[PDB]
RNA sequence: UUAGCUAGUAGGUGGGGUAACGGCUCACCUAGGCGACGAUCCCUAGCUGGUCUGAGAGGAUGACCAGCCACACUGGAACUGAGACACGGUCCAGACUCCUACGGGAGGCAGCAGUGGGGAAUAUUGCACAAUGGGCGCAAGCCUGAUGCAGCCAUGCCGCGUGUAUGAAGAAGGCCUUCGGGUUGUAAAGUACUUUCAGCGGGGAGGAAGGGAGUAAAGUUAAUACCUUUGCUCAUUGACGUUACCCGCAGAAGAAGCACCGGCUAACUCCGUGCCAGCAGCCGCGGUAAUACGGAGGGUGCAAGCGUUAAUCGGAAUUACUGGGCGUAAAGCGCACGCAGGCGGUUUGUUAAGUCAGAUGUGAAAUCCCCGGGCUCAACCUGGGAACUGCAUCUGAUACUGGCAAGCUUGAGUCUCGUAGAGGGGGGUAGAAUUCCAGGUGUAGCGGUGAAAUGCGUAGAGAUCUGGAGGAAUACCGGUGGCGAAGGCGGCCCCCUGGACGAAGACUGACGCUCAGGUGCGAAAGCGUGGGGAGCAAACAGGAUUAGAUACCCUGGUAGUCCACGCCGUAAACGAUGUCGACUUGGAGGUUGUGCCCUUGAGGCGUGGCUUCCGGAGCUAACGCGUUAAGUCGACCGCCUGGGGA
RNA sequence: GAGGGCGCUUACCACUUUGUGAUUCAUGACUGGGGUGAAGUCGUAACAAGGUAACCGUAGGGGAACCUGCGGUUGGAUCA
């Protein structure tokens, strides 16, 4: 059903995105949070807000270039069905290093650029592209 | 197509 | 198209047993053991370090080298010995051959070659202990078909030569030719230069260290003997070997072929032949003009090799994890329930299981990769490093996944008030119509077709009216209308009973999704037993049609259609779309509710459930789909791999 | 005397014999289809509304293609 709930939130950025939409909502939990907040400090969307201690309900701003859409694709790499895990070494980069992979290690979500610096390795969350 | 049904029988090489 | 296997089997006591633990063995005791994470049975196969292919992931295999296990004519057994159940040890049996005076014995080439035979196909019945390794011995020495070598086999890889400089009316010849000219063609000849290798003569490193005889020092010892070790000196140790290498000689003298030439795929003309011959990997060429056949001319691609056949991978994303599809191209089980299995909302704590970080140990060498060195070069050999992405352990981090603990409510459920419906089962009941039967009035055709006939009727048909019997179906309502998981479900009424949906709240707290086997439902035909019988109607009867009519058409007609009781379980069982959830512009309507509103009309405004037709973005092979997806995604399952065989 | 050897006997057991099973290959009268066949015979089924719309499932029929009965579908023309 809702098994994968960041693959549940990937469906409803990319859906908005694309089709003009100025703002989207989502049900919230501490992971979207942990998720939107990086994806905040690079560059590919505006804002976000919490709404609801009872029912979490998430908010992010959209974010466009003339009308056109600043997330091109995002893919879900690793899923209930098969888990996908990597070294430090074995980090992939997504269009040869432009754009950035988020994994979710010990010391919190970060991208492969600040892994480099932290030297860690573990789930792949999806292909910022 | 699904990974879970490879675990129980792979595919058939002729 | 293998689901149950197993009684020394599983475990325990005690005795015995080997070098060691142990059903390894024996009595007793228990009834367990194994197994849908493949037990067991059948077939096949030595495995691994690797080689090959491939960008990688993967794929196919295990020759030479190295590691291990098994085996030594077949089968079984023990001795010996530290080590064997023993390749050239023994014993017994069987099989085969040999010797024999007939009673007997002898033998194990899967050791080196070598013969016979099999097969498309794989070698001399060679030399040596010079070196290395091993065996014995104090050493000397001996032995070693290990190994070092040699020969055969273009069998593979790599290197070199078969000349080079110069040489145009550019000769001849061949072929093409619009006979003007081009081609072969600086190519040949001739002019100059040179000798890789082979041939012929000479010299000649290294593979060799030792070992053996004198001798000094040191050592112990009663000892300057003997011996041990370190020195020095002398004479020696090479199968390959006519060694590599090098000097010298003579002269281009001794040293180039095969395949292709339509496209793929590098190169174009001519003649001969006539869908014949042939060619061919694919496409398909050739019956009167064939660059594709045969030959010639000329060229191309390779090269001491060149082609062909067979085999493996790649191409092939054509078993798609990387990296495929299932509306109509092959494919979504007919549908539903549900175990095992997979998966799972949200908050916090804990464990650190998975994962990640660091470190140790390990991953034999050789092969591959990095930089080097060496053989004149390369192949090849080799130094160190990297690689071997593996496995085990310790110390860490806690975001995610897993486990535990306490929860929370939007998921999924529970109650009440309600509304709609051909949902199913059972029991009654109504009225037309069909046919049969009874009666009445009534007369020559009824009936049927394109046209006729079979058939029915003067015993009065048909038609009409009255009355009765039996059987099955429910006009109109009725409509891309409703309900059900689906096939499907339709007169009305009662009884029993199922799900669906809406409103207001209350309440449990992930109780969920999905499903291989298993389980039930499942159109009609048909099958079993016993009823029932109008109408329709396989087979069949009869008449037209016709070449024949078996079918069509018509008049009849049994099984069946009906009910009970089972069984059968297949359909174009189709939305030709498996289920569930999350989102993404919209209209025309339908059906079913609910909330509010000058109720100011069955209306205005909202808002859920169900459903059809259009259509944007997007997707798609096209058709079309397009908030009910075939759009973007997740969870899980089924299924397909050229057509035919099937 | 102790002890050993020989001999005999017993346990285990290869080969070997009968009875009777399971499995596998070769041979195999006969027999079941199917495929490959441009011109052979027999017919005209289907593709158009292919001249009785076609097709799927099922029962029966007959040299055969096929036909009829029941039910379903549009992968059917014409449509109102
Ligand atoms: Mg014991
Ligand atoms: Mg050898
Ligand atoms: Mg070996
Ligand atoms: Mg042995
Ligand atoms: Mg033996
Ligand atoms: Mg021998
Ligand atoms: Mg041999
Ligand atoms: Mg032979
Ligand atoms: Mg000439
Ligand atoms: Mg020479
Ligand atoms: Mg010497
Ligand atoms: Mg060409
Ligand atoms: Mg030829
Ligand atoms: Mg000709
Ligand atoms: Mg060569
Ligand atoms: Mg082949
Ligand atoms: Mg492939
Ligand atoms: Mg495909
Ligand atoms: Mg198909
Ligand atoms: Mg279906
Ligand atoms: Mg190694
Ligand atoms: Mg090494
Ligand atoms: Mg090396
Ligand atoms: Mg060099
Ligand atoms: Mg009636
Ligand atoms: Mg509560
Ligand atoms: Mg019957
Ligand atoms: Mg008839
Ligand atoms: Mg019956
Ligand atoms: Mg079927
Ligand atoms: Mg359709
Ligand atoms: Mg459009
Ligand atoms: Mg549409
Ligand atoms: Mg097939
Ligand atoms: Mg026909
Ligand atoms: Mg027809
Ligand atoms: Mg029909």
């Amino acid at each position: 059903s809702m098994q994968d709930p960041i693959a549940d939130m990937l469906t409803r950025i990319r859906n908005g995105q694309a089709a003009n939409k100025a703002a989207v909502t989502m049900p919230s939990s501490k992971l979207k949070v942990a998720i939107a907040n990086v994806l905040k400090e690079e560059g590919f969307i505006e804002d976000f807000k919490v709404e609801g201690d009872t029912k979490p309900e998430l908010e992010l701003t959209l974010k466009y270039f003339q009308g056109k859409a600043v997330v091109e694709s995002i893919q879900r790499v690793s899923r209930p069905g098969l888990r996908i895990y990597k070294r430090k070494d074995e980090l992939p980069k997504v269009m040869a290093g432009l754009g950035i992979a988020v994994v979710s290690t010990s010391k919190g979500v970060m991208t492969d650029r600040a892994a480099r610096q932290a030297g860690l390795g573990g789930e792949i969350i999806c292909y910022v592209a | 197509a699904t990974v879970n049904q490879l675990v129980r029988k792979p595919r058939a090489r002729k």
